[PDB]
């Protein structure tokens, strides 16, 4: 069983989305009009599971395999890699990390999208992987394409890859998207604009990373994701 | 002051979340191993309950492209955290609700008791964190039992919240469904009745 | 016959790229050492072909369907638009437009492509069109992806699409590629870096065209092309 | 002083030039019009030769990815602009050299002679650019005849280059392939004995 | 035998000197014409010696000491120390370091220097040693002279040692120069200027180190070292 | 982009590069141990050679002040790591062309085969770095044997080079010296017959 | 990315939209020629038809200032751009709701079927735009018939409309007025039942 011995640092609730961000039109409806309520942490907010028993696929991260109806999916090939740490830049170790995305083209294998850009017969879209012991995770797949999407009239989704990382605790937990560096849709965007600070939308930009990539095959980018930081609990009830 | 590395921000889940947390879900083939809603297992101690509810927003229209996840002690009111599909009980597990399912449903026990950090027992609780599209941060809840009165009196959470008409949004109600013992929570993301969030 | 009424600009050869530029490798034995021979503007040099009565086929710039083979193309669907204009301004109308590419993936279909990324089934690659005459063009495809080649040990070509631009003579005959706007692999490649001032590098990126894009289908990149300015002969043998 | 607005910059025509402007070339299915190279179809008038060439780098190896355009008067000395694939003659035309053919040929008249813009007039020849990977601008030359000694003695655009050894290089030797008349005309790009280019 | 689960950052040859660098006279007739030919990684590129069992004297890292005639040499005494780490950060441990220099007179214990300054009869001039657990190397040595040499009619090369850097691989390997803090005929040598980018020199120059030299002894000075960066080989052959 | 701390840029070793490392070619005393030109003991297995060149500059002058570094594998194919004085074999060594020895020399055994990062075996091979004064930042090259035909014609890496004329320019010429099996490799820096340098 | 001249900003009609709009409804006297209620003349071929409604706020009381511009095609299904005073039919007209009338009404012809832009037939429909004071850039709505229920359940624009009940705003409930077919369609701006707005 998990033990109460750890803290999470609060969140910044203006750093990250508000709830109510009305140029993204679904969030008119889905938002709370009352105030979230403060409770202090207990033992039901500062554990979490822990997937390390997990029975994962050889493939489970390969993208480029995972699907696979005799072929290679169409698209850029690239690796996506990074790193999870928390805000005091430790290592988050042996962490579920969670991707889905489109295809090339911008096409979701999934009934609701009615999306003309064609499925592709040899990708599917989903991927996941353990963080090792330094909290590396890394991934293989297609440069996803952009999309467009009923919100305006002529709104189109950057290209983005999904992301849910559980961390240690549910007070940790995460789904965020990563956008790929220098896209002109991006700064476009109601839901990358719902990020109100420019300096908390460009920790989404996956950057381009050379050093990484595998000479004549893919490219690849990186993504480093930063969790609440963890700390012990000091002088509690006294 | 001192500035800690910022939390990499949280953005909506989108209308395609199931195509990496729900497979079976988007109407995908799944893996092996999947994290789903079967918490516990039928020789599994405590006792078996079955969950359920839809979600509101707040024009009254059911949210259909939802995701929950729950996380919970078990009947003797410890937290499983080392996740495995071989054993009779997991504290955590996900479920939705699909155009097809308008309603979630979690196979469970109920929970037993655990103390907050001041050693004050809270009453028995299931932990729920809500996304969906629209949603950019996830929502955070408790789902609490209707027939646990005395101990959802004296609970240090429910008694934070200020007003007792909004204690009771966090009441799952008591019910039957093919005759199995379930309760019954809806969520009311907005409006009258909005359920109410937490923030920690 | 065509007739020598008109003079062109002379080519200003420090704003287009130099003969060597030993980063790009094969540059090294393809270019010539001795200077260049200056020859004054005749009859041979100011007429070019007019392509007007050429029979173009009713899908020739469009990339969607001139292949196909009961299919769409996979990869972002875009249309690339522009306008062909002189040094002075003038428009140049039913000029020859041509265009070549890789495929989603950055597979050229051709033999010597020996890269990884699979054939696209459903597409070519080449498109032509005439300008109007107002000098518009247009073509529909998808974006390509980037590439590796044997130059350096690390080296990709960014995202771009070849052109041809014949012009009103063959003293403006012109070939040179697109790239797209904010790819972060064009300020490394030694092909791109092989014209000198930045300035130059900027007339080639097609920058998103939000005002031309189709909602909900396919969107838009610009890319105007600058020819030789054309003027009438005057004051000559006296 | 004036600026005008500047020319697009030239770029290689890469390995793939073929791709879009030599079809067959990279060995794909054609269109039902190409512009490629019979500039003469066999009914029209002048003397029908055949020419080719090949093409070298400053190693003294073969260029196998080059692509030249061609523009040339025809046999009155007049050029046709119209470009049609049914006109008898065009003056345009299209050749390639491939991993296959180490040679590009053309298929068109001698063609006729043309004032300069002072009135004197030229030695017959045929405009040439060349393309290829590793050319970052094209190149531009002059094809001219070796028994048309004493027009290219008086051309006063071979007379621009100061060099006798150097207007050789220009100048396309007389031979038979199949019996049929032709001329040879080397490009060497870099090195002992490179051909003249041209800026205009 | 050595295994191959090692690959190498590709070099920067825009960062490192070019092979033609006019100035520097005898760079004219020893440099390619043609260009390197690019090979991806193989084990051949990938492993190399590992000088940890070759048996150092117990003077080979101090220069003071090592040639000794019964005296020390004469010139400013310093002691020259840094750290080996790779494009990563990542120390490397166990590798060779090895370094020559001129006198405090700038004459080379050498049969070619034919140079007016005497030898120093209790200096040779080489020292060796292999860097320790944490990528630390360290000599003890006189400060170096400057020397004119016969390239332009006047000029001379700043105060210098070589340094030789094995590393773990041959692809690693390297031989530069460190060069010392204010000489003011660094900005000035061709051999320096045969680096493009200031940042480049200014990563060959060592600076003044207080805090490790010696009271009453000797100064110190320190000169890190990095190596092309190393990471584990990801996704080849699938 | 990601950008990672640059590499320390090369400088020339310049013409006394033998002070630090050829202490002997310098004519200075050695140390107890020093890492020279025999990489076989006589009783190491393979077949034993004896490897020379000499080493031009583009005016076809000998360099005289040039220093080689080697590595190779053993006898059968692998590639020994620890150096040390004792074994019978090591697969590094060191050489130098000097103002007397205007040739270098090099004692040891042909490599047997290794295999490239996707499988496919290379040819028997040498790897050589060069350094001398004029040179900025070594350069990198492979010795192959000439006896080797077959091996060689199915080499990766002697396959990536295009022209079949500059793979000849890596090819050892075998002869034999004083009854001992021998191979010259001499290296062109520039020019005329230029050998092929590499990238990696 | 490509940026246009931006288009001039929209502000309240404000007020006194009626004197610049509705001059008779401001109780001024007009002109010859005014743009009105009446966009079929009582000859006019179609269904005739008297259309009526009232608009109302957030808090539900009637908003008595406002100005509404109407376009649709006729009976046959085709917009009639050309306005003439003079023709049977116009497909504009303007009407408003004044101190005195709460109530705004048109006298026209029932629309006939025009398709979208992919060749669909949309519903019988007339569009219309909004302004008074208060609102700063007008409303673009549609007003459907409630005896067209079949086209309506199949419109391509109806269905754009992700939840049902917000589809039943833009229907008008037929009725009668002395003897003459009436439909009402009332706007709510904002709140309990608010009529759906269109971005196009
Ligand atoms: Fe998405
Ligand atoms: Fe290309
Ligand atoms: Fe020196
Ligand atoms: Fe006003």
């Amino acid at each position: 069983p998990a033990q109460d011995n750890s803290r999470f640092v609060i969140r910044d609730r203006n750093w990250h989305p508000k709830a109510l961000t009305p140029d993204y039109k679904t969030s008119i409806a889905r938002s709370p009009r009352q105030a979230l309520v403060s409770i202090p942490q207990s033992i039901s907010e500062t554990t979490g599971p822990n997937f390390s028993h997990l029975g994962f696929g050889a493939h489970d991260h390969d993208l480029l395999l995972n699907f696979n109806n005799g072929g290679l999916p169409i698209g850029e090939r690239i690796i996506v890699a990074g790193r999870v740490v928390d805000q005091y830049g430790k290592p988050v170790p042996n962490t579920l990390v969670e991707m889905w995305q489109a295809n090339a083209g911008g096409r979701h294998r999934h009934k609701n999208d009615r999306y003309l850009a064609p499925l592709d017969p040899n990708f599917g879209g989903v991927g996941r992987c353990l963080t090792d012991s330094d909290g590396y995770y890394s991934f293989r797949t297609i440069k996803p394409g952009p999309y467009p999407w009923r919100n305006g009239p002529n709104d189109w989704r950057p290209a983005h890859i999904h992301f849910g990382i559980s961390g240690p605790s549910i007070a940790t937990k995460l789904i965020t998207q990563l956008y790929f560096e220098g896209d002109p849709l991006i700064p476009m965007c109601p839901i990358v604009k719902s990020i109100a600070n420019p300096e908390a939308v460009q920790q989404l930009i996956a950057k381009l990373d050379m050093n990484n990539a595998n000479p004549m095959d893919c490219l690849a980018y990186r993504f480093d994701i930063v969790l609440r930081g963890q700390r012990k609990t000091h002088f509690e009830n006294c | 002051p001192i500035e800690l590395l910022p939390e990499t921000p949280s953005q909506t889940a989108g209308p395609y979340v199931h195509i990496g947390l729900a497979l079976e879900a988007a109407g995908n083939p799944t893996r092996d191993q999947e994290i789903w809603n079967r918490l516990a297992k039928p020789d599994a101690p405590g006792e078996h309950i079955l969950l359920l509810g839809q979600v509101y927003d707040g024009n009254g229209h059911l949210v259909r492209d939802s995701f929950l996840e729950v996380w919970q002690a078990d009947a003797n009111g410890e937290y499983q955290d080392a996740y495995n599909l071989e054993n009779a009980f997991n504290s955590f597990g996900r479920t939705a609700t699909t155009f097809d399912a308008g309603e979630w449903t979690l196979h469970t026990v109920k929970p037993g008791v655990v103390n907050n950090a001041a050693g004050v027992p809270m009453a028995p609780h299931i932990n729920i964190s809500l996304f969906a599209r629209g949603i950019n941060i996830h929502l955070h809840t408790r789902l609490y039992f209707d027939d646990e009165a005395q101990a959802n009196a004296k609970c240090p959470v429910l008694n934070l919240i200020e007003q007792p008409q909004r204690r009771e949004t966090l009441i799952a109600k008591r019910c039957e469904v093919d005759g199995k013992t379930a309760y019954r929570f809806d969520i009311r993301i907005q409006g009258e009745g909005e359920t109410v969030f937490f923030d920690f």
